């Protein structure tokens, strides 16, 4: 089953690298996404990469500071958080999808438990 | 009580059932019930029909069904299309090989989880339809009535491993005014099989698709009435539903500079041809060679957008270029084994375009009792 792991608590400006793996899975056949839920909010779309793994697509508050990749084996999904802000403070879901990639949380099958982040100014 | 699982390449794991009653309560009319649960798509209908209605061979039917589409499941951009609707046909038998089809149809379309794409947009826009273009979270309902036409031509000696004769399929709807739609659209299919010798084990097989449609009075057709092209059924050696015109996404922003992929999204203009070498399979003459069917074939198919505005788009690739022709080759199996009818085939794409899906082994497996 999906997991996540990296969270944890960073002054803004930092830097933190989330890992999503599912143990004797791999994401070849699988769209897979980000998305965070900060407190008393709901779950919005942070993070996306195509089945192909050759395009990707950002929300626009995080775009050009988050990136979303696969290893090679791909075992393994990442989501580097450079230039962190308080607003990107929320608990970080891993999400997979067997069809194309969509924004809405509800389009996709399997789920991480999350894991936090707080960024303090 | 009729049941069916399958599975396969084209759509996984696949249901099927159905009953059908000749006599319902003494009234003379046909019922059926029919259900088919897809990886991407649930269907059920409600059949009619009336032995005592026909008339010099012309005969009457209805039809009342539910369909829930998933785009996404199917390899193209992610859209949910629940519709509803009737049908009423009427049978005309020309001759032995030939029969024609008129009907009037009525259709519920429900859309929503549509992705916001530039082509999509582009339809939408001409129904006077303004969504926002940053969020998935939309919905789009229409209702419209069709005149619907057919031509079947049907000369093939047999209906399962077919060895000589031709089999036509035309097909053609309009909306009528009055629908919120306003387009047409037509569909022809053939196949056509020539045995070299005498005891037809060498067969050459020659198949085409067609496909077009197009909006009336500045509207355009809707997108979930797009061809496809690539997949099993279609140009072997492809991902299903690959081949054509690729979705341009706008950007997504939280409630409170467009993308290229490589998700499909079909078009309103289609063209495929196959050519197929049927062969004896090697090495098994015995009792077992009648019901195994090995294949070397040539499959090409395009799909293009005719309402591609290349020029605001020069940054992307022209999607109504119909030049783009991808074509495979590779060699099919057919197999009528104890669990039901098998193919298998392996092709390689030789001529393939930016963000076209390979999927070189395919093959679909069913099974009915
Ligand atoms: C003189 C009669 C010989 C019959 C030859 C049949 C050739 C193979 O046809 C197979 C398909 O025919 C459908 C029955």
């Amino acid at each position: 089953q999906l997991v996540e792991s990296g969270g944890g608590m960073v002054q803004a400006g930092g830097s933190l690298r989330l890992s999503c793996a599912a143990s004797g899975r791999t994401f070849n056949g699988w769209t897979a996404a980000w998305f965070r839920q900060a407190p008393g909010k709901d779950r919005e779309f942070v993070a996306a990469i195509s089945r192909s793994g050759d395009y990707t697509y950002y929300t626009n508050s995080v775009k050009g500071r988050f990136t979303i990749s696969r290893d090679s084996a791909k075992n393994n999904l990442y989501l580097q958080m450079d230039s962190l802000k308080p607003e990107d403070t929320a608990v970080y879901y891993c999400a997979a999808k067997t069809g194309t990639w969509a924004t809405m949380d509800r389009r996709y099958d399997y789920w991480g438990q999350g894991t936090r982040v707080t960024v303090s100014a | 009580f009729n049941f069916g699982i399958g599975y396969g390449t084209e759509s996984g794991v696949s249901f099927q059932a159905g009953v059908q009653q000749d006599n319902w309560l003494g009234t003379g009319y046909a019922v059926g019930i029919n259900g088919t649960k897809n990886d991407y798509q649930t269907y059920a209908e409600l059949s009619v029909t009336n032995p005592y209605f026909t008339v010099d061979g012309v005969s009457l039917g209805g039809r009342l069904f539910y369909n829930d589409f998933q785009a996404d499941d199917a390899d193209l951009s992610d859209y949910t299309n629940k519709s509803y609707g009737t049908d009423v046909t009427l049978g005309f038998p020309i001759n032995e090989y030939n029969s024609l089809r008129a009907g009037l149809g009525y259709v519920h379309n429900s859309l929503s989880n549509m992705q916001p794409q530039v082509a999509m947009w582009r339809y939408l826009y001409s129904m006077g339809e303004h969504p926002s273009t940053s969020d998935q979270d939309n919905s789009f309902k229409t209702d419209d009535f069709t005149f619907n036409y057919g031509w079947t031509y049907n000369k093939l000696d047999r209906g399962y491993f077919p060895t000589d004769g031709s089999r036509v399929n035309l097909t053609g709807k309009v909306t009528i005014p009055g629908s919120d739609n306003e387009y047409y659209k037509v569909t022809l299919d053939t196949a056509t099989y020539v045995p070299i010798d005498d005891d037809h084990k060498w067969v050459v097989l020659g198949r085409t698709r067609w496909g077009y449609g197009d909006g009336l009075g500045g509207k355009e057709m809707p997108f979930y009435e797009n061809f496809y092209a690539g997949g099993s059924s279609t140009v072997r050696g492809f991902q299903s539903n690959t081949i054509g015109p690729k979705a341009v996404y706008f950007p997504h922003q939280a409630s409170n500079d467009l993308s290229k992929s490589d998700d499909a999204v079909g078009g309103n203009a289609m063209a495929v041809a196959s050519l197929e070498f049927i062969t004896p399979t090697p090495f098994i003459s015995d009792k077992y060679a009648n019901s195994v069917r090995t294949s070397f074939f040539w499959d090409m198919g395009t799909v293009w957008d005719t309402n591609w505005d290349s020029s605001q788009y020069s940054g992307y690739p022209d999607y109504s270029d119909p030049s783009n022709i991808r074509m495979s080759a590779g060699i099919a199996l057919q197999w009528m084994s104890p669990l039901g009818p098998l193919v298998f085939s392996y092709a390689q794409p030789f001529k393939k375009y930016d963000g076209d899906k390979a999927e070189q082994f395919q093959f679909n497996i069913g099974k009915t009792w």
